[PDB]
């Protein structure tokens, strides 16, 4: 357009050129502009001490110069003048600011995640950028989608009055599936929104993956862990409820109850050929259908 | 498929494994590390209970009596060079 | 005197041996990696130079060609049960 | 002594008892206190709506009612009270007030040491404490002591004027021996000044610690790395001079200069016995004296 866009560092420099204007007075050019300072249209006289001689000067070649230049100084500036010639010329600008953060960090990030369920991986938080800008994530190398999968993204940006520059955080939320990646990578980035730039990257982290056994309200366990034994010795079965502060324990073999007492453990001494079959025990309860544990098959080896 | 991760993935499950059955459901004690160590490792089928006992002492670095993911982790780290080395000659 | 110690002392030298060579002093590149694996490690005499580059690639998680010592950690903790296996039969 | 020590926690009710006096009307007894708040002997009346009344009340049974204590609370309370009977009896506190801090943190905290220079390990921070109290360290779960070996800790204490609580600052400084272990387990502990606590403890972290191989000035590296060769074949030796732009490298075979270039690369093809023997290298400069590389002995197999 005829509108050239300037894009400036927050607490910068900017030089602004009145093109088409004498190096040397006499000259025949005036600046108008209109920032968030002003809020209307303002000519920007030449003469020292004006209203925002602090804040924006004209040079003596008719330039216009800001020292440090704010995001209130965003807005529209202008520059008319005539040639020695001389012809009327025009600058128009449009003068847009931003700033850097610093390096993104990943806050409260976990050690170990729980497949099956959601997980919070961590927060990304970005300090001090103006405009916000954007936090993304990535897996494995790989950027990541969200509310694909079980992978869901709390996103929330926040401004500060006193400088006006922006706080992100991104807190990142994923449902590990089972037989999936044992030690899954993440890392962050903040992509600024001005200017063009490279993303600044985290490091990454690497998580592990527990898959949780399933847990059975009736929990048995046998010694040994296979359940075959040589010729005479013992095998301890033991079973456990978890919910129950005082179980009552019924043991079974092959789907039928042994003429024994309640009993949380059966201990099988001297196992002889009669002794093998399929075990497990019963947890009855007042008021509440029985429930039965894993069964368990014991034989004898040779 | 990928080997290393069936690997990986069996080591996260082997130390929950032992480490959820007393106390702590993510850290091993004495009781449940002995048990590891004897049941699936092959560097444990030779050693007697005095070794063993000084092994868990070694692999205890805080002193809490109990070892975690990452006492556990260095100790495999060790594992494989020390097998390596066995698996030349 | 420990062998704990001294197995854990020597993955660390061993990565650094290696990872001193060419760019970033503290991490792998594929080249440096291919050469701590065809010398040092027992896994890599009868891997093939595809083989290994399909293995670099696994161990290179986030994808930057490089491997770090994290990544080299997990590496050695698969190793471990991987040659667990092999002591067994 | 005569005056019992009172140990009160910040933010908590504090109540005095006026010990010898009547729990109903007539009551004979009067409070003189001196603390932070009034910096004088100050007597405070029974009836409501007195100075201190926002801070301190005097009950129906005589005692004296605090509803949140406060660090200016600290100082003498003394009651004088007669009984019914009655004999004049008196009770004299001495308050002192206290806070916990959260759990102390270890933060910027490094997962590399290097053995044989100082390392920063890591600074534990503690916030939020009355009185000051202080930081110690633990390495492999035994009390890490200052300034012996190579161990140097930076202490320091801040005071926020906004609620006169303390910020703790303890920095570790290890020089980690040669030979030493790989795997040094350090934590952070946190012991109150006020009240006797169970110290509060951080996550231990487990650093590891690299060995750096001893830097040559004219580094000798030799393929195969043994220098030892079947027959035929070929030994590359390269040296290099990390310190020089542009070294020149003169080779050298049993201490004798070789009849050739300089050269930072030197290839033995075809090798025969009469190629064995000691190799280095030499770097010459102006101004300078020479520098030779470590000693390679080349041999050959059969
Ligand atoms: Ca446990
Ligand atoms: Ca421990
Ligand atoms: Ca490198
Ligand atoms: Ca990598
Ligand atoms: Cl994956
Ligand atoms: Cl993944
Ligand atoms: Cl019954
Ligand atoms: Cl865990
Ligand atoms: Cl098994
Ligand atoms: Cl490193
Ligand atoms: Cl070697
Ligand atoms: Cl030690
Ligand atoms: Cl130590
Ligand atoms: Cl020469
Ligand atoms: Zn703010
Ligand atoms: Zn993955
Ligand atoms: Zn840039
Ligand atoms: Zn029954
Ligand atoms: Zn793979
Ligand atoms: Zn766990
Ligand atoms: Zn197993
Ligand atoms: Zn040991
Ligand atoms: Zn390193
Ligand atoms: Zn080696
Ligand atoms: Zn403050
Ligand atoms: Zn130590
Ligand atoms: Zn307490
Ligand atoms: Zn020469």
């Amino acid at each position: 357009a005829m509108a050239q866009n300037i894009t400036a560092r927050i607490g910068e420099p900017l030089v602004l050129k009145c093109k088409g204007a004498p190096k040397k007075p006499p000259q025949r050019l005036e600046w108008k502009l209109n920032t968030g300072r002003t809020e209307a249209w303002k000519v920007l006289s030449p003469q020292g001490g004006g209203p925002w001689d602090s804040v924006a000067r004209v040079l003596p070649n008719g330039s216009l110069f800001l020292p440090a230049v704010g995001i209130q100084d965003e807005g529209i500036f202008r520059c008319q003048a005539m040639n020695r010639n001389g012809k009327e010329t025009k600058s128009n600008y449009r003068v847009r600011v931003y700033q850097i953060p610093g390096k993104p960090e990943i806050v409260d990030s976990a050690s170990e995640l729980t497949a099956g369920v959601p997980n919070k991986v961590g927060t990304c938080v970005s300090e001090g950028s103006y405009p916000a800008g954007t936090l993304s994530w990535h897996l494995d190398g790989k950027p990541l989608v969200p509310n694909e999968k079980g992978v869901s993204v709390k996103e929330q940006t926040r401004r500060h009055p006193e400088t006006g520059l922006f706080t992100l955080q991104s807190e990142l939320m994923v449902t590990p599936a089972r037989g999936g990646d044992p030690r899954p990578t993440f890392s962050c980035s903040f992509s600024p929104g001005l200017p063009r730039h490279r993303a600044l990257r985290t490091a990454p982290i690497q998580p592990r993956v527990w898959e949780p056994v399933p847990l059975e309200e009736v929990q048995l366990v046998v010694e040994p862990e296979g359940g075959a034994v040589a010729p005479g010795g013992t095998v301890t079965l033991t079973c456990e409820v978890p919910a129950q502060p005082s179980p009552q324990i019924h043991w079974m073999k092959d789907g039928v109850p042994l003429p024994l007492p309640p009993s949380p453990v059966l201990i099988l001494p001297e196992i002889g050929p009669q002794d093998q079959g399929t075990y497990s025990c019963v947890a009855t309860h007042s008021s509440h259908g029985p429930q039965e544990s894993r069964a368990v098959s014991i034989s004898i080896i040779e | 498929a990928c080997p290393l991760d069936q690997a990986i993935g069996l080591l996260v499950a082997i130390f929950h494994k032992y480490s959820g059955r007393e106390g702590d459901k993510h850290t091993l004690s004495k009781k449940e590390l002995k048990e590891l160590i004897q049941k699936e490792l092959t560097i444990g089928s030779k050693l007697q209970d005095a070794e063993i006992a000084r092994l868990m002492e070694d692999l205890d670095r805080n002193k809490d009596q109990e070892v975690n993911f990452q006492e556990y982790v260095t100790f495999l780290g060790a594992l494989a060079l020390i097998y390596n080395e066995a698996l030349k000659g």
